C-alpha cells in the first residue's frame, strides 16, 4: 500500500465512522 | 448494531495506524544506521 | 448512551494519531530527501 | 498545532474515554 | 457488554499506537538535529 | 518496552478485539 491509499482509506472509514455516530 | 459497525470501522482506523507507525519505524531506523555507517 | 461518548472520544483520539503519523512521514522523508541530496 | 499541544489532547481524551469505560 | 470489553481493548490498543508515535517523534528529532548541527 | 514487545502487545490486542466483535 502506499500513502496515497492510505490517506484515502482513513478518509473513508473516517466518513463512514461519523456517519455510524450520528445514525446511533 | 450501528455501534458495533462504528467499533469495526474504528478497528480499520486503528490498523491503519499501526501500518502506518511500522513503516515510519523502519524508516527512521534506515535513517539512524545511514548516519552511523557514515 | 455513555457507550457512544466512549466512542467518540476515541475517534478524537484516533484523528489526533493519524495527525501526528502525517507530521512523523514528512518530516522523514524531507530528511531521507536532504541525505540523498547530499 | 504543537507536539505540546497534542500531548495534551490526547491526556485529556485518555481520561474523557477513562471515565466513560467506568460508567458504563 | 462484550462491546464495553472491545472498547477497552482497543483503547489500550491505541495507548500503544500513542507510545510508538512518541518514541518516532523523538527519534525523528533527534535525527533532524544531528543534521543541523553537523 | 521494546518494538519487538510492542509488535506482539499490538497483536494480542487485535486478537482480543477480533474475537470480542465476533461475539457481539
Amino acid at each position: 500500500m502506499t500513502w496515497e491509499e492510505w490517506d484515502k482509506k482513513i478518509e473513508e472509514y473516517t466518513k463512514k465512522i461519523e456517519e455510524l455516530i450520528k445514525k446511533s | 448494531n450501528n455501534l458495533l459497525r462504528a467499533i469495526e470501522a474504528q478497528q480499520h482506523l486503528l490498523q491503519l495506524t499501526v501500518w502506518g507507525i511500522k513503516q515510519l519505524q523502519a524508516r527512521i531506523l534506515a535513517v539512524e544506521r545511514y548516519l552511523k555507517d557514515q
